[PDB]
This record gives structure tokens, C-alpha cells and sequence, in this order.
């Protein structure tokens, strides 16, 4: 229940992303597993987002940074202006066709490990902008770890996606060093949130009427 | 004595352990974790688009005159550093000497300010046009 | 409500403080909105009111027909050209609409103020420091959705 | 700059430091998602559902 | 090896090692403390989830920083690029090595003292200069030029701001400086020296409002853009150690050091140093950033004549009362 | 004391030799920093504590100005390195090499015949230097202020734009 990705920027593959993915089994012993868990804990509790925004979704993400939401509580407020110091790229906005090589370049300039959250309907699929100048989803060329529906997602939806990314990071397998060992990145194939929440969602019967505050 | 040589050894061990701790953290950062590979990874960051030229250029600073003046004024500062540790021994005569020295220093500073030697702001950034 | 005006110089500081006074004036307008709120309909009685009032849609057949056609094929606007200019948050925003008689706009032209302000940028900042340009960008009050539409 | 401008600027810096330091004694404005749930008004536009009539059949 | 001299030597060595470890730990835990105190000043919490009260946030950040890819760019001068974080880490640590934190607790009781601090600050500028130049980045080169401009602004009067305290103590030694404040702390007679040293010492660490080499709004973090992993962490750990050192020097020179009526001397020293660390955080939270030409004008036209006139008045007072 | 003197002097000699035969200007400035730090360590080993402190203090600022000027003019990538490396040839250095060597030989021969009781390294304090500086050397202080004033005026008149 793991997908292994191996990157190959100079291989015989031109289409982005320059990577290959294969469904494998969990590679994980009594000490390497514990130290991998410690590295995953440290990485998931210190996620520095890239100060990068395309449209209105960025306004909601930085709203989550402020005092009324305080995403600092999760340890994810540091907000680096440099791609080298950033761990998380939030595609917060429309992937405009003119902006797509820029997004690819900025993703290339980030360093390992890196995660991608596609925030909002535009970044997810193109959203309402099925139009000549808009790429229909940033996952046409960027591998995406978490998708947030919404236009915009509210700041707590961005926080919920941050927690989802934390659970995905906490059970991933990455090279502990670049000198010795397997260097491919193993990501757990999680149960979908739709299937997880289906039981409590279908059981809803009555909601408040839209007539009061 | 003994406290002096103890403090000398303490200073030596302080410097050695500080430099060794810095080197150890650099080595641990270098060897731990994976590495990223990308086509444009080894391109300098300029907000996502290629550079025009590079950072290796004749970039003209505007405060170079102030840099010369800073070197001069730092030497004047060391003269005052020598005076300030022995003010009671030099007496009022040393005070008169340092007053003349400081007055010549301040007259040179006033001269530099008044001739515009310390001004390098462009004319559109001098903030003359206000309500 | 008052319209705050500057002394003759459009500064970064003057633009920001003018927007502060505009915020206070909008607070005055909101106080008047809270105190004197008319009782009446939230939708016009016109046949082209899209969609019609929902309760009448849910129980009256002709209203249901109007709703059905308005949300599916669309409301039919007779062929004309229309224009509306408003004071938006960042300047003057306008819509220029051409109907050809269909349920879709033949032409929708949106004039936005941020386009003009960003074009003004090189004339007003030429010969300044970079920090002045940072402050200028902060004081223009623009977003790029407004600029590029 | 003038002497009055220097003194006034010193006073304004002191005032800014003082007011932020007094914000250190204020009540927190944070709504602590996810420990306290987000309040949403009843007509908030989030996840879409299909509903049933009072007889239990699907309304669609 | 049973002799009083040798065991006194190892006791002094152990005390110096303890001082070094506590200062480095205080720099890292004050990165965490800056986050929590900024949350406090901005009506929020800051990191309070990872561990009890966020106490394990520093550990998580350290693990992330260690296992981040610590890279050296192919377009950079590799040796200078690696050397600049080492200078940024070590210079103001060595400047701390003259701070007497308690009677009997000082690493180096140097005869030069505050001269050694000036030596280390003058060496400390080269970290930002080398980081800006070696990284071959345009924003980083602009940050390096801004850092040199800042050094021109403050270094002309930093030592002169300390010279009134030096004149009152009659010595460069820092224990003599805290002994001269047995009755009145130097913040009362050397008040103008105090404010000029506060300005220049904030400018020493390139801390806000003098963070022009790393100005995020202008230079997109400037001189350390190409740094990542533990070299970036080295730059910020050195910055926080510099905050600790400048606060402790301010306490030592202007606030009596460890002298106080009731508490143990280290408690007084730690309380005053913690207060000025909090003041570093608060001025980062409170006041805006001036233009760097305005900072140069302020340093050369206001602060330097103030330090010169302060030294003259201090000497006249000393000789009048002698 | 002698350990520090000999090692700091060796480091200063090697770093200065690296300075005068280097192509990269920023690297040359770094080796100049290292050589001046080593000469300051030599000063500290001889008891001249004030001189060593001032050696680090005023050359850290001075080489910073040299870095400013090097960034303004010299640094261009490999163009100035190629131009400077082509300016250095075996003949160009071997010419003045024996000249400097025989000057050093004559100066060293004159040095070795002097009466030497050894430098005990007793520290001469900054207070004593300040007492001498504002005592017997008052006119030196005031005319040095005039000298630095002349340097200021010359730098302003020459190093301008228009
Ligand atoms: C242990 C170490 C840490 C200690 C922590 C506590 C102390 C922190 C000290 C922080 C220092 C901040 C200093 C900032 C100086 C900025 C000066 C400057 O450049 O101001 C520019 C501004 C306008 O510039 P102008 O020259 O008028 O315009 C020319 C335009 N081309 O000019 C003006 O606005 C004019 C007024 C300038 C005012 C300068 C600041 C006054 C001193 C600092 C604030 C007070 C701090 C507390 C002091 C003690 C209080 C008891
Ligand atoms: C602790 C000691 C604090 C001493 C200063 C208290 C300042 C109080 C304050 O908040 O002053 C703000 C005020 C702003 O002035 P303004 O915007 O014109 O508004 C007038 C109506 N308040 O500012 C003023 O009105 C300016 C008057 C205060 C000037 C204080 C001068 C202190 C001594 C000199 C320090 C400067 C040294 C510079 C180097
Ligand atoms: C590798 C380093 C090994 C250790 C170096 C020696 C440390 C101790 C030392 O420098 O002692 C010499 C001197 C002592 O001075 P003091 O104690 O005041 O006086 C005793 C008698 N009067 O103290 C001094 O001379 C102090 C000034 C020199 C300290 C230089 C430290 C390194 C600076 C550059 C870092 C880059
Ligand atoms: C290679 C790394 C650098 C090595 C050179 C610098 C350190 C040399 C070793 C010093 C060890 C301590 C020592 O020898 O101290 C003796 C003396 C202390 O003074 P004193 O009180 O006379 O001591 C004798 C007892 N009465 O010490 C002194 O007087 C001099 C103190 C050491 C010199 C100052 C620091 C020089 C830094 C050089 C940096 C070079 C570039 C990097
Ligand atoms: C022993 C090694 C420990 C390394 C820990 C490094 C932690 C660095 C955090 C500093 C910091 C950064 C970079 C930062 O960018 C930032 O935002 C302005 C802060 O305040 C919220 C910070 O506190
Ligand atoms: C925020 C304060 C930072 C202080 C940094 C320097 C501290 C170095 C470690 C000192 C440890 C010993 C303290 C004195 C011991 C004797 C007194 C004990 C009772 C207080
Ligand atoms: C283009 C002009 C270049 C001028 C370079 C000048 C170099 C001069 C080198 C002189 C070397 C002298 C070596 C010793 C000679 C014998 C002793 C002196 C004469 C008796
Ligand atoms: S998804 Fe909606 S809110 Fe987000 S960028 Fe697109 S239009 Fe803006």
C-alpha cells in the first residue's frame, strides 16, 4: 500500500513530472524504523511554506497565518521567501499558462524534501476557468500531495489540509541519508477522506434552516 | 599565577569547542537527509524567470565616499579609545587636548555634511514633494 | 458621508490616510444602514428578475416556468448596450455590456483601475530607490486579477 | 533633521513599543481550530448533499 | 593528578564549557521564544502543540533542519559560501566569552574586554558580506551592499557609545565595569551612551529595524537566499546568539551586570538579560523599518556627535569630581 | 607565549605570500584578513594588547571598504581572473624576487648583529599608551587629527562623480 517515486530529470522522458511511480509494499529494523519515525515526526511538525501565491486562494492561506487562526500553533508559520528554505509549496491560485513555467522553475528550485498542496478549484482542476489562458489543474505537471476543494477554501480548510499532509508525512519513507541506502520516496496510499467520512456524512438528517443568523 | 592560566585554558577550550560544534553541525547537516534532482535546480533564484546577466557585475555602490570617511573616523575613534581609559591620569590638560581633537573631528564632520559629501540619495527619493 | 481629498500631492502616505478616512466614512454609511433598514422585497417585481422568489417558484407554475427557463437557457436580454460605473475599493470599476438579444453577453468589457495604476508606475517611480518602489507598490491598492481580468 | 523632529520620532517609537507591549496583556483573538469547532452560519456554502423528502424518498 | 591548581584549571574549563553550551541552547530556545513572544505580542499563541506548550517545537525544527538537503550551489564560490555561516555562528559567541555572568563565572577576564567585543563585531560583518558575494545571487549581492552600508552607519559610533562607561570605570575590563556600578547603574549617567549603544547593538546583529541585508519585503530575504538546511540554521542560530550576547553586554555595561539587592547574582543577570532579549523581540514586533540611506544619515549626523559630546561631558564630570 | 608568536607569525607570512600572488580579489582580501589577524596575535603575544586590539578593530572596517570597492569594480566572474592571471608570468615575478631576497638578506644580516636580551612579553596596558599619547605626545595627537582631516578633504575632492 505504498507508491514509490523515483525522479529522473536527465532521463529519456520529456513530459513533466520527470519521475516514475510504481505501487510497492512497505519497505519497513528495530532502530532504523524508530529513527525514520523520528525524522517523519520532525518533518511533519516543522513545515515551512513557500511564500508564493497566484490569486485569491493565497489571501485565504495568509489569513490562516494571522492571529484569528494562528497556523503558527502547528509550527507552519515561518513562510520563507526563498524556495531553498521552503518545504511546502502551496499552489494557492490559478495555474495561468504564462505562470506555468514559473511554477515549474520554483518547484525545481525547492530542495528535498518537498510537498505540494493544491489549494482551491483553480489549482485542482482549473475550476471555473475552463478558458484559453489557464492550465486545467496544476497536477498536469506538478505532483500534488494534498488537494483542497473550495473557491477559496476558508483558512481552516487550509489548516485541515495541513493536518492531512502531516498524517501523510508521518507514515512516508524517505532516504535517511543520500550516501547509503534506497533513495526513492515512498508515500503511503491512504484511504480516501470521502470514503472515511461517508458513514458520518450520509447519516446527517436535519440541518439548520437558512432563515436565521 | 593560577587563575590567569585557568582562564587562558578556559578561553582556549571555549574557542575550540565553539568551532568544533559549528563544524559538527555543518557535517551533520551535510550528510543527513536525501537530495533533490531537477533540471533548473542549479539556477540562481530570481523569482522564477531566467536572469538577464548574472550577479557578477560592476554594481556601483553610492556610499563609497562614506566608506572612505568611515575608515578615517574609525582611526579617530581609536585615539579617543586610548584617551578614555586614562582620563583621570591625564587630568584637565588631557581634557583640553581631547576637546581640541574632538572639535577638529566635529568640524570635519560638519564640513562633510554641509558640502553634501554624506548625501547619496537620488533626487526622486529625497521626499521633497509633500502635502 | 464625506469624500476625503488630499492637499494636491498624491503621496504613498496621503493615499493610505485617505483610505483610512474612507474606511471611517464607510463605517458611517454602515451605521445608517443598520439604523434605517427599509422593510420590503429583496427582489424586484420584474419578469426578468433572475431567479424569481423561490417560494413562489416552489408553488406557482408560471413562476416555476420563469425559473426553469432563466436558470437553464438563460434570461433573454433585448439587444442593447449598457454601462455602469461605480467607485470600487481600488478606484473606478465599470462594466460595458453588449447584448445581441440572446441569453449570453455579446461583449463584456470590464474597466478596472489597477490596470491604469500599474501603467502609471514607471512614470512616477523613475529615478527612485528600490525601497521607494516597494512602498509605492504597497500604496497603490492593486490586485493582479483586477489588472489582467 | 531638526531637534524637535528627533525628539518627536523618539516619542513615537516609544509609543509604538508601549502599545504592542500592552497587546501582550490582551485577550487572545484566536479561534482554535480544530480543538474548538469552526462556527458556520446555517446558510454557509460548503459541501453539497442530496436530500430526502419527509416521507424518506430522495427529492431529486 | 591530585593538585589544587589543576582542579581549579578544570573547574574554570568546565565553567566555560557550561557557559558556551547554555548560550548556544539559549540561542536555539530563543528562536522558539521569539515565535512564542511574537504570538504573545500579536494576540495569538504561536507554536503550542508540538509537545507541552510547544516545548518540542525546537526539537522538531532541529530535526527538520538536519535532515533537510544542505546544498552548495554549483554557481557559488563553495569555500566562501560554506565559511560565511561559520563566521555568523562564531563571532558573537566569541564576543560573549568576555561577559561576566556571575562573580567567578567568566570565560575570559581580558584586559581589553569591550575592545574584544568591538573586534568580534568588526569580524562579524564579513559573514553577511561573504554570504552575499559568494552565493552569486542578485538579491544576495544587494543584501551584501546594504549590510556594508549598515556597517558604515553604526560602526562609526558603537565603540564611542561605550567610551563613557569605559571612562567612568577607568578600564576596559568588564568586571571593573560592573564594579564601578556598585552604587548607580550606568544607565543613569551614561544614558546617551545607553541609547546609542542600543541602536548600534541592534544594528550589530542585523536585527529589525536594521534587517536590510535580509529585508524580506525588498530583497526576498536577501543574503541568505541560496542557503538551506543547517547553513541557514547556522545563520539564524548565530543571529539569536548575537541577540543574547548584545543583551548580556547591555546588562553588563549599563545595568550593573549581576549586581542586585536580594536575588542571587546570576538570577539578576539572567532576569535583566531576559528583559533585553524580550525587548529585541518587542522592537521587532513594534516599529517599522527605515530606509538605509536614512539610517546612514542618522548614524553619522546624530549618533556620532552625540557619542563625542557624551564622552566630553563624562570626562568633564569625572575630572570635576576628582 | 612563544608558541603563539611563532605560529601567528608563520600564519601571517604564509597568508601575506598568498595575498601578493593571488588572482581572485575577494580571496586576496580574505587572506589579508587572515594575515592581519595573525599579526594581531603576534602583537598579543608580545604584550602589546592595545595594538593587537586596534589591529583587528580598524582593519576589519578597512578591508570592508576594500570589499565594497572590489564589488564595485573588480568582480566580474572569470574575466578579471583571466586578465590578472595573464598579467602574472614567471619572468615578471622572478625579476623582483632576487631584489626582495637580497634586501631581506641585508636587513636580516643587520638584525642578527644587534644586542638582544629577549622580549619578556610583560603587558603594556592601554592605559599606559593613553597616558603617553596624551602626555609627551600631545602634538602627535593634534597633528594626526590634522592629517586625518587632510585625508578626508583629499578623498572628498578626488573621489566624486560630477
Ligand atoms: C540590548 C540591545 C537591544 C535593546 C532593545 C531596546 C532598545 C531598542 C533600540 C531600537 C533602535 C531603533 C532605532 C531606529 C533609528 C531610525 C532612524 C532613522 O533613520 O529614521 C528615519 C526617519 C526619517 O528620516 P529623515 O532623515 O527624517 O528623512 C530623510 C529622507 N531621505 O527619522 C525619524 O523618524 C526621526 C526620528 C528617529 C528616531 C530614532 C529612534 C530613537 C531611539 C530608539 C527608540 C527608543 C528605544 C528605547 C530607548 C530607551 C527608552 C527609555
Ligand atoms: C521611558 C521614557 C520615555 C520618554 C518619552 C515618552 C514619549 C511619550 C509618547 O508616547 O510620546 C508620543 C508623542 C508623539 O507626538 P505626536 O505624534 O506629535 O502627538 C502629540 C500628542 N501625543 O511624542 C512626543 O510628543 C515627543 C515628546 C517626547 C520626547 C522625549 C525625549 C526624550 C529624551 C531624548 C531622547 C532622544 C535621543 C535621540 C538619540
Ligand atoms: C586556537 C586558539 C587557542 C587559544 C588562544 C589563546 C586564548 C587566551 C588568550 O588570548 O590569552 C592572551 C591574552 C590574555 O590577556 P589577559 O588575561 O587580560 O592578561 C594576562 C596577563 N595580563 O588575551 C588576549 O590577548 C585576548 C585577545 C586575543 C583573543 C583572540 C581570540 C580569537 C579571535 C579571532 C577569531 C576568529
Ligand atoms: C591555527 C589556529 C591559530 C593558532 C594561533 C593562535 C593561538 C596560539 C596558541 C595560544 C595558546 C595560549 C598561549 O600560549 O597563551 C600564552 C599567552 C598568554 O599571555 P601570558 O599571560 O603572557 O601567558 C603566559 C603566562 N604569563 O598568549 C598570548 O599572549 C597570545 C594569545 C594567542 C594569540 C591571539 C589569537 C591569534 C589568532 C590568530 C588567527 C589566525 C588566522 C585564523
Ligand atoms: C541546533 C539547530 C537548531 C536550528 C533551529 C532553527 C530555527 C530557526 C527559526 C528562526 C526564524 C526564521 C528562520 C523565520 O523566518 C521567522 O520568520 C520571520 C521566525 O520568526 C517567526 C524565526 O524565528
Ligand atoms: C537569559 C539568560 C542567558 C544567560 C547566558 C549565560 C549563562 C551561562 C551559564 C551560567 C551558569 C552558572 C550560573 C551561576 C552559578 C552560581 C549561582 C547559582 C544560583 C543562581
Ligand atoms: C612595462 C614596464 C614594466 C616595468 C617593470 C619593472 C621591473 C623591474 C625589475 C627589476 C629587477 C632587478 C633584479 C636585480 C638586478 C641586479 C641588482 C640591481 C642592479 C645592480
Ligand atoms: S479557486 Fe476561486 S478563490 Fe481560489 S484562485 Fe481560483 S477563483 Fe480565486
Amino acid at each position: 500500500d505504498y507508491t514509490l517515486t523515483r525522479i529522473d530529470p536527465n532521463g529519456e522522458n520529456d513530459r513533466y513530472p520527470l519521475q516514475k511511480q510504481e505501487i510497492v509494499t512497505d519497505p519497513l529494523n528495530v532502530f532504523m524504523g524508530k529513527l525514520n519515525d523520528m525524522v517523519n515526526w520532525g518533518r511533519k511538525n516543522s513545515i515551512w511554506p513557500y511564500n508564493f501565491g497566484l490569486s485569491c486562494c493565497y489571501v485565504e492561506m495568509v489569513t490562516s497565518f494571522t492571529a484569528v487562526h494562528d497556523v503558527a500553533r502547528f509550527g507552519a508559520e515561518v513562510l520563507r521567501a526563498s524556495p531553498r528554505q521552503a518545504d511546502l509549496m502551496v499552489v494557492a491560485g490559478t495555474c495561468f499558462t504564462k505562470m506555468a513555467p514559473v511554477i515549474q522553475r520554483l518547484y525545481d528550485q525547492m530542495l528535498e524534501p518537498k510537498w505540494v498542496i493544491s489549494m482551491g478549484a483553480c489549482a485542482n482542476s482549473g475550476g471555473m476557468y475552463d478558458i484559453y489562458s489557464v492550465v486545467q489543474g496544476v497536477d498536469k505537471f506538478i505532483p500534488v500531495d494534498v488537494y483542497i476543494p473550495g473557491c477559496p477554501p476558508r483558512p481552516e480548510a487550509y489548516m485541515q489540509a495541513l493536518m492531512l499532509l502531516q498524517e501523510s508525512i508521518g507514515k512516508e519513507r524517505r532516504p535517511l541519508s543520500w550516501v547509503v541506502g534506497d533513495q526513492g520516496v515512498y508515500r503511503a496510499n491512504m484511504q480516501s477522506e470521502r470514503e472515511r467520512k461517508r458513514g458520518e456524512r450520509i447519516a446527517v438528517t436535519n440541518l439548520r434552516t437558512p432563515d436565521e443568523i | 599565577s593560577t587563575e590567569v592560566i585557568a582562564h587562558h585554558w578556559a578561553f582556549a577550550i571555549f574557542l575550540i569547542v565553539a568551532i568544533g560544534l559549528c563544524c559538527l553541525m555543518l557535517v551533520g547537516g551535510w550528510f543527513l537527509g536525501g537530495r533533490a534532482r531537477a533540471r533548473s535546480k542549479n539556477v540562481p533564484f530570481e523569482s522564477g524567470i531566467d536572469s538577464v546577466g548574472s550577479a557578477r557585475l560592476r554594481l556601483s555602490a553610492k556610499f563609497y565616499l562614506v566608506a572612505m570617511f568611515f575608515v578615517i573616523f574609525d582611526v579617530e575613534a581609536l585615539y579617543l579609545f586610548a584617551w578614555s581609559t586614562s582620563i583621570r591620569e591625564s587630568g584637565w590638560v588631557g581634557f583640553v587636548e581631547a576637546a581640541i581633537f574632538i572639535f577638529v573631528l566635529l568640524a570635519g564632520l560638519v564640513y562633510l555634511v554641509r558640502i553634501g559629501a554624506l548625501d547619496w540619495t537620488p533626487a526622486r527619493s529625497r521626499r521633497e514633494r509633500m502635502n | 458621508f464625506e469624500i476625503p481629498v488630499g492637499g494636491g500631492v498624491s503621496d504613498c502616505y496621503t493615499r493610505v490616510m485617505l483610505k483610512v478616512e474612507e474606511l471611517r466614512q464607510s463605517l458611517r454609511i454602515l451605521e445608517q444602514c443598520l439604523n434605517n433598514m427599509p422593510e420590503g422585497p429583496f427582489k424586484a417585481d420584474h419578469p426578468l428578475t433572475t431567479p424569481p422568489p423561490k417560494e413562489r417558484t416552489l408553488q406557482h407554475i408560471e413562476t416555476l416556468i420563469t425559473h426553469f427557463l432563466q436558470v437553464s437557457w438563460g434570461p433573454v436580454m433585448p439587444a442593447n448596450e449598457s454601462f455602469q460605473m461605480i467607485e470600487a475599493t481600488k478606484g473606478i470599476n465599470s462594466y460595458y455590456l453588449t447584448s445581441d438579444g440572446s441569453t449570453m453577453s455579446y461583449r463584456t468589457r470590464v474597466r478596472t483601475p489597477s490596470f491604469a495604476h500599474l501603467q502609471q508606475i514607471p512614470a512616477a517611480i523613475r529615478g527612485s530607490l528600490v525601497s521607494d518602489l516597494i512602498v509605492y507598490l504597497g500604496s497603490i491598492d492593486f490586485v493582479m486579477s483586477d489588472v489582467d481580468r | 533633521m531638526t531637534l524637535k523632529e528627533l525628539l518627536v520620532g523618539f516619542g513615537t517609537q516609544v509609543r509604538s513599543i508601549w502599545m504592542i507591549g500592552l497587546h501582550a496583556f490582551a485577550k487572545r483573538e484566536t479561534r482554535m481550530y480544530p480543538e474548538e469547532p469552526v462556527y458556520l452560519p446555517p446558510r454557509y456554502r460548503g459541501r453539497i448533499v442530496l436530500t430526502r423528502d419527509p416521507d424518506g424518498e430522495e427529492r431529486c | 593528578w591530585i593538585s589544587p591548581e589543576l582542579i581549579e584549571i578544570l573547574l574554570t574549563i568546565l565553567k566555560a564549557v557550561v557557559i558556551l553550551l547554555v548560550v548556544v541552547t539559549c540561542g536555539a530556545f530563543m528562536s522558539f521564544g521569539e515565535r512564542r513572544l511574537l504570538g504573545l505580542f500579536q494576540n495569538r499563541y504561536g507554536p503550542n502543540r508540538v509537545g507541552w506548550g510547544g516545548s518540542l517545537q525546537l526539537v522538531a525544527d532541529m530535526i527538520k533542519m538536519f535532515f533537510k538537503e544542505d546544498w552548495i550551489p554549483k554557481f557559488s564560490d563553495r569555500v566562501i559560501f560554506t565559511l560565511a555561516p561559520m563566521i555568523a555562528f562564531t563571532s558573537l559567541l566569541l564576543a560573549f566569552a568576555i561577559v561576566p555572568v556571575s562573580p567567578g563565572w567568566v570565560v575570559a577576564d581580558l584586559n581589553i574586554g569591550i575592545l574584544f567585543f568591538l573586534m568580534m563585531a568588526g569580524l562579524a560583518v564579513y559573514a553577511v558580506l561573504f554570504a552575499g558575494w559568494s552565493s552569486n545571487n542578485k538579491y544576495s549581492l544587494l543584501g551584501a551592499m546594504r549590510a556594508s552600508a549598515q556597517t558604515l552607519s553604526y560602526e562609526v559610533f558603537l565603540g564611542l557609545s561605550l567610551m563613557g562607561v569605559v571612562a567612568q570605570a577607568g578600564s576596559f575590563n568588564m568586571t571593573d565595569i560592573v564594579n564601578s556600578q556598585a552604587h548607580v547603574w550606568n544607565v543613569i549617567p551614561q544614558f546617551f551612551g545607553f541609547i546609542t549603544f542600543a541602536i548600534a547593538g541592534v544594528a550589530v546583529c542585523h536585527r529589525h529595524p536594521f534587517d536590510q541585508p535580509e529585508a524580506e519585503q525588498e530583497l526576498a530575504d536577501g543574503y541568505h537566499i541560496e542557503y538551506s538546511g543547517m547553513k541557514f540554521g547556522l545563520f539564524f542560530v548565530g543571529e539569536y546568539i548575537g541577540i543574547v550576547t548584545i543583551s548580556a553586554l547591555m546588562v553588563t555595561l549599563f545595568f550593573g551586570g549581576w549586581q542586585g539587592p536580594l536575588l542571587p547574582p546570576f538570577i539578576w543577570f539572567a532576569l535583566k538579560t531576559a528583559f533585553f532579549m524580550m525587548m529585541f523581540i518587542l522592537i521587532r514586533a513594534s516599529l517599522p523599518r527605515p530606509r538605509y540611506d536614512q539610517v546612514m544619515s542618522f548614524g553619522w549626523k546624530i549618533c556620532l556627535p552625540l557619542t563625542l559630546i557624551n564622552l566630553l561631558v563624562t570626562a568633564a564630570v569625572i575630572l570635576w569630581q576628582a | 607565549m612563544e608558541f603563539a608568536f611563532y605560529i601567528c607569525g608563520l600564519i601571517a607570512i604564509l597568508a601575506t605570500l598568498r595575498v601578493i600572488t593571488h588572482t581572485n580579489p575577494v580571496h586576496a582580501l580574505l587572506y589579508l584578513i587572515i594575515s592581519l589577524l595573525a599579526i594581531s596575535g603576534v602583537f598579543f603575544s608580545l604584550g602589546a594588547y592595545f595594538a593587537g586590539a586596534l589591529e583587528i578593530i580598524v582593519y576589519a572596517g578597512a578591508i570592508m571598504v576594500l570589499f565594497v570597492f572590489v564589488v564595485m569594480m573588480l568582480n566580474l566572474g572569470g574575466s578579471e581572473i583571466e586578465q590578472e592571471r595573464q598579467w602574472l608570468k614567471p619572468q615578471v615575478w622572478i625579476g623582483p624576487a632576487i631584489l626582495s631576497a637580497i634586501m631581506l638578506v641585508v636587513i636580516v644580516y643587520a638584525i642578527l648583529g644587534v644586542n638582544d636580551q629577549g622580549i619578556d612579553g610583560t603587558p603594556i596596558s592601554a592605559k599606559a599608551v593613553g597616558i603617553t599619547l596624551f602626555g609627551p605626545y600631545v602634538l602627535a595627537v593634534e597633528l594626526a587629527s590634522m592629517l586625518l582631516l587632510a585625508g578626508l578633504v583629499v578623498a572628498f575632492h578626488v573621489g566624486r562623480e560630477e
